[PDB]
């Protein structure tokens, strides 16, 4: 039942937009926290932005505050990770990961039940 | 915004209007004090300042050698956790080869800082306290040659004040086995766990309940000693996650029930056992049994998924119908009517059984109202204690209105002669089932002595042939002559 | 004088001789601590007394702050209290507009005073510490202007000395969620508490019971944390008041009595489940099952009636006669005869059953009795320690004569063949019941088995008639050959 | 070397592989305070230095004031102890006349000395802080006169030091009436207690356990505060005796194993009772119901006797054979199929039941595995997290092997038209005496129903002689002449 | 079936004497505190004298200490408040009220469970 | 079934030697802990060494300490105090006792639960 799909990757330019795309499908939003992932080559992945399901609370780590917002759209099922102003150390692959919030334990790749297969981001001059 | 129903059908009540704060996870952090590594102390000093600096500095010396040893109603329905079981992790991963230089390296030029563990986790770490810098820098001078510079009094009084942490953190983990909680001000002060807060990957909602509860947080919170090793002591702290905030709570209150005939061996009771914190929780209900693991801070309600039970959200239906049929309400029957009472959140609960004198009472007028036997409920507006036998109980003064829901105690729909009185654990549908199966054993049985006498017995057996006659067998020799 | 019996027939023992101090209700008093309104800290200063007192004055700043943001076996058949009800009311009321004013005015030119609040409430009010004159009074020169007219480090340590209790009060507070228990003698020091108590609304008896027993008094009592305004630190000390005093008090020791045959699936058991403080009060008795809520100093017992059952005062006929009709005296049953002790006020009671080793010591002798199987009691006298298996129990040794009561062992009086053996929440009277009931359903289904065992089956089904010979059916022709002529 | 085994049948599970060291006996030791009997202190000064010597001198006087008014699931089964009754004995004999002076002149020319009470026990005894010295030599040559021989600010400090300890100890008996636990760095230092340790009369093994675990000592201390008299402050600490050191110990986990009937309530339940920690001790098992009364460090198991039962080894056997003959395995019965899972020590027991949504993960996949109903269990290896419904429970991630030992669940060799389900305090012989009883009256009443019908009613009653004729009664006149 | 019926008020002169009866009917003394209240007009009504139904024990708020003692007579079942050397500020309402022991809380207004209603003195 | 047989005694040299056997029958030493005790003309009796039945620690008291060991002999089931560099101080009737682990409370003639009859040791010169 459960699945997540990533979309909306490609080749940017720095300083230029990109609007990823995660569809949930077998549960709903509203009891989950989701987050945005990213996986730079041979780097660990590290967090990069959670939403509360219920809420619509926000969590931006430091690097990408500002430059990073996360939406959900409730009629369409879908969460969005928008980025602007994209720089060449954001090229990345990034995954969409979800955990029910009775289990929540923070924004941590470690503290995640469901996985996306990811899209990759590259900024490139 | 609090408001309660009493329901008089199952002598129970509900308080609702509260809000959730569930710790739902754990969350790491390293806090560390740079030590001093000081051999001996080098002076035949006998003044009294560099003597107090002697003792004081024994102190601190005594202080890491210690630390060093020290390194080397339905609850019973809960399942078992190991509630440090995550900190207790981390603290391993920090005994291994390399990774103390890990944190050491990284806190080099900041006192807060993240750090990947060997096994990938990302925790944040905290220079909380220099004491290798003070004493390098401030007694250095005075401890280390022959010749020995030998200053005023106000450098002992300062010594004092940078040690005591050290000292007051020692000590507390000396009489709890390295682990404590709640995690006091000496282990985390109230901005240091304020920063960690800040800097912890949660949400904003998250940071604001944290930040404005703190006092709660450090009751939810653990206090591990960890590690002394190359000058630096380590202890982790595991705060608490709380990924379920702001969904509604509500509070069952249930006091026994039972029959109040005149004969007192004619008696027989139930109760409600399902008493506890109730919260809605992603489709379910998170129940809460023992409602002492639960804090109530205002209208906000903190507990711990670990101390919770996941319910169908059916099992609200208890509420307006006991004999519901998509949800076996628990239960626990007796015969002993003793009197108690079950003060809520906006009145009192009282069960006034037997010949005990049951009252309450106003503040200026006295006694107000006297208890007849059965299950019963006053409000808290205009009432402030209640007497039950010799137990007086003060009652919650907080504003909220009340519901007094009428309806017809159920002890009274059964029959007293198949009604189960020792069931302990049960609930309506297992007492259902015994009695009838308790019916259908008597149905059965006296079906069975039914059949005594109608059918005929063996007549005699000495050599004479009988026949029936009035119900009896009769020689058949009466009837040929 | 205490004295204790044990009853060899229920396998139970009763201490007495014991005098009653019973928590009857909450008086709420006010300590108060006046506070100074210290905003910034004007100092170019890098003198090391100076120094000393910015460190120790960020303490008491940051002490206000930090309160400031805390206030933005039987036991299962008791009922539920709010054991700060009182003290929380008294401390809501104090939060009402006007109301610290009341307090503040009051308190000026003397440290103790009554107030009576909105809600006609008359409280005693305590100023335990007064920060608010001796910083305006003292340290105020140096710290209220840039230029900073320096300080003193007696005056420092004196400064210390004063500030520290704020610190810990706070501390206590941090760690307690604003509520703590039992009031320590930095939220009330054992010349403040005196003092308090003697100025109290109560009779002189109660005021000496409370003075020879601070120390219980302590751990009875509540500090509330309540409010911060208007330079006024106020906590809501919620103290214990003894309305039942002197009354007789007795403990009930009780241990399972089982039956002793040799075969461990054969045995069936009986334990009076009513064990707790019993204590004469007001006409009847008030029974505290968990004696682990009372504490005893001597032959003083100090409960709390918030942990008490009110009985009719029959329920002592449970240890005269268990069988008795005016009260049902509470069992559970049970096959698990498994060994163990109670050790009671002047001995012990050993339940020694299967094949476990029990035996009684003397410091000197070392063992001196082998325990048989059955419920025993040995007394303190002569006798230092228990063993039971694995355990080894130290007996009190508390002056004062005991008394054996010699009697069978009432479980021996069931058969064991329609025992309810499942009975945890049980007593003598619904055990009786289930008895009687059992004993009735072999009366009748004996007598149903012996009627039915008596009845003859169909005789043959052919044009013959039959009557009954020898226990079988014979044609009645046979039995006609004669009636001609 | 810490293994685990899971039974399938019965749900549960049992870790093995710990040492014991379990709390025997009691050792009372007498610590003592050397006081100072000091009643005005005549000054007139106002010297700051004089002055904080005149308000600290008041807390050792009200110290000793306020010290002085102080002196004048199967754990049911367990028994009833006197946890104090040695301690507290000890004491009792301290009040006796004489015995003060006895202990006050053994420790005249050594501050550790062994003394044989009027009783005959002896105990050791300890000065840990001399305060009589101190003021004597110190402090009462400069208050000697009203002319006040003003001390040095450093002197003063200095008793602010040793007065301090005094203080504290005071502190924490004044809040718990006279007795602490655990026993504080206050009542006695770490050397102290190490130097205890070491003159105790034990064995080396016993004095290696108990120095290398000082903390749990504390924690199973008391400290009960008894006299002062004549100038001396003593209070008894009471002291574990360890005599039971590195048998064998293992832990039982047990959790609900109920059917998984479609039908709501339709469901039967069990779950094994006895679960708590065992230890092999004399040739019998110590069992400690109350798990949470033993603290475990790393592989030993720190327990209290008072807090056991003492049963026949052969209750291992409910873990090989529940339905055994040789010993009566403790269960309880329910029909509340509400879903949880036990942490053990090498893995997670997991009892899904009904609708619940019930997981285990790692860190790095996210779920990994989701149970189907019934009770099952998963190991650490591999697995980080459990979640069962709304509750995360961490897994201990200690290293070990794991067994996991298939068999039927055994709640399905049972009837539920004929199941007690409402036992708590029952075992396995008790729900079979039961089920046995519903079963013969259900046998022998429908066999007696039976065979009713296959009885001759009763002829009529008017008077007249019947026989029995095609199986209706006729009257004896139709066969004869009338005759 | 419980009443308290206060006597003995009336006119009095500054410096005289007076004493008032409280007769209990409806329950026993033993198991209850009998307490000695008055409320002067436009005041606030305020504690006087308790004693303890078991030991006789006593207590007199400071105002009145020395000046007022209460006793009680077992075989008339009553309890009386002596007041000596009465002054006219001690003018009032004086109520007679009761609390069982069992539920006791202090010799206070707001701690009573029955009350007369009450006999003037005037000084 | 219990019983404690104490042999050795006899006039021993001062600075002599001299070595006490106690046989255990009844019970098993593993389960226990073996003590000698002893008692002194008018004096009180006090323990002199104690060993554990299953691990073979040992405690001896600060007075004999050097000078006297424990032994014990599985196969035999016997438990020794050999007595060095005796000293008249040690004239004393030398006992043998036991305490089940289960009830370990130190090596105190309190603290024990079965004792022998004692045998007599007579540090002396004629
Ligand atoms: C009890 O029996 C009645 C019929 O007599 C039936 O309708 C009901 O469903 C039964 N309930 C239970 C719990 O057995
Ligand atoms: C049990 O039956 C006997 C006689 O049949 C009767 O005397 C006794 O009162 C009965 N008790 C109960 C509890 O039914
Ligand atoms: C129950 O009855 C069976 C026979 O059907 C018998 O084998 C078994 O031993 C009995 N068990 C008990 C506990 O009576």
């Amino acid at each position: 039942q459960v699945q997540l799909q990533e979309s909306g990757g490609g080749l940017v330019q720095p300083g230029g937009s990109l609007r990823l795309s995660c569809a949930a499908s077998g549960f709903t939003l509203d009891y989950y926290y989701i987050g945005w992932f990213r996986q730079a080559p041979g780097k660990e992945r590290e967090a990069v932005s959670c939403i509360s399901g219920s809420s619509g609370s926000t969590y931006y780590p430091d690097s990408v505050k500002g430059r990073f917002t996360i939406s959900r759209d409730n009629a369409k099922n879908t969460v969005y990770l928008q980025m602007n102003s994209l720089k060449p150390e954001d090229t990345a692959v990034y995954y969409c990961a979800t955990i029910r919030s009775s289990s929540w334990g923070g924004c941590v790749h470690y503290g995640m039940d469901y996985w996306g297969k990811g899209t990759q981001v590259t900024v490139s001059s | 915004n609090i408001t309660e129903e009493f329901y008089q059908s199952t002598c129970s009540a509900v308080s609702k209007g509260y809000l959730s704060a569930l710790r739902t996870g754990w969350y790491t952090s390293v806090i560390t004090i740079e030590l001093s590594n000081i051999k001996e102390n080098k002076c035949n000093g006998t003044d009294a300042k560099v003597k107090l600096i002697k003792q004081e500095l024994d102190k601190y010396k005594n202080a890491v050698t210690e630390l060093q040893l020290l390194m080397q109603f339905l609850g019973f329905l809960l399942g078992v956790g190991s509630a440090i079981a995550s900190g207790v992790a981390v603290c391993k991963v920090l005994h291994l080869e390399g990774e103390v230089n890990k944190i050491k390296s990284a806190l080099l030029s900041t006192n807060k800082a993240v750090v990947s563990l060997s096994n990938g986790v990302s925790v944040l770490t905290f220079k909380v306290l220099d004491l290798k810098n003070y004493i390098d820098k401030q007694l250095l001078p005075i401890l280390n040659k022959q010749s020995c510079s030998i200053s005023n009094i106000e450098t002992v009084i300062e010594f004092q004040q940078k040690n005591n942490r050290l000292l007051e953190i020692t000590r507390e983990f000396s009489v709890n086995a390295g682990v404590t909680t709640p995690v006091s001000t000496y282990m985390l002060t109230n901005s240091e766990l304020l920063s960690l807060i800040n800097d912890m990957p949660i949400t904003n909602d998250q940071k604001k309940l944290m930040s404005n509860n703190v006092q709660i947080v450090r009751q939810q919170s653990y206090s591990i000693m960890c590690i002394i090793k190359e000058e630096v002591l380590a202890y982790v702290v595991q705060l608490p996650l709380y990924g379920v905030i702001d969904t509604p709570c509500w509070k069952l209150h249930t006091s026994p029930l039972c029959t109040t005939n005149t004969k007192e061996g004619s008696n027989i009771c139930l109760t409600r056992t399902d008493r506890g914190w109730y919260c809605d929780n992603a489709g379910s209900v998170s129940f809460f049994p023992q409602a002492e693991t639960c804090k109530v801070q205002s209208n906000r309600v903190f507990c711990d998924t670990m101390n919770s039970l996941t319910l169908p959200s059916e099992v609200n239906l208890c509420n307006v119908d006991i004999f519901n049929p998509k949800y076996d309400c628990k239960i626990m029957t007796s015969k002993t009517d003793v009197s108690s009472s079950v003060i809520t959140s906006l009145g009192a609960i009282v069960s006034c059984y037997g010949k005990t004198k049951c009252t309450a009472s106003n503040k200026n007028r006295g006694i107000i109202k006297t208890f007849s036997n059965g299950c019963d409920y006053v409000s808290n507006k205009g009432v402030d204690t209640v007497s039950v036998g010799n137990t007086l109980y003060y009652v919650n003064k907080q504003e909220g209105k009340s519901l007094y829901v009428k309806g017809e105690p159920i002890i009274n729909f059964y029959d007293p002669l198949v009604f189960p009185s020792d069931e302990f654990d049960a609930s309506i549908s297992q007492v259902n089932e015994k009695i009838n199966q308790s019916l259908a054993f008597i149905r059965k049985s006296d079906e069975l002595l039914s059949a005594i006498g109608g059918y005929i017995p063996e007549a005699p057996r000495d050599g004479q042939a009988y026949v029936r006659k009035d119900g009896e067998w009769v020689l058949l020799s009466t009837f040929l002559g």
